[PDB]
């Protein structure tokens, strides 16, 4: 398999480090795939009674 | 027999208000770069926070 981890990255291209630098050197290992994950918190909630 | 002849007049002023939409806001904002590079088609992403 090129994509071992199974993401956009060749393992090549992960061990080699020519990926986005904003990446976490984690991810530079094949295993480690390199992945976000993103979530979403409210902090205040706002009501516009409209009579 | 009574005849009787009447004659009125009459003033209303009235003032409504919707409370979900009761005003709109207008922002005179100014861009600036204090970069090393300059940035064609400028799209910035603004907060408006009151209190
Ligand atoms: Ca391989």
């Amino acid at each position: 398999e090129s994509n071992t981890a199974g993401d956009p990255y060749t393992d090549y291209q992960k061990a080699s480090g020519s990926i986005d630098k904003a990446i976490k050197l984690e991810a530079r290992d094949p295993l480690v795939a390199a992945y976000p994950v993103v979530g979403v918190g409210m902090e205040n909630l706002i009501i516009s009674t409209n009579e | 027999t009574a005849v009787q002849d009447s004659n009125g007049e009459s003033w209303n002023t009235g003032l409504s208000i919707n409370k979900g939409e009761s005003a709109y806001i207008n922002a005179n904002v100014r861009y600036y770069n204090t970069g090393t590079a300059p940035m064609y088609k400028v799209t910035p992403t603004t907060n408006l926070v009151l209190d």
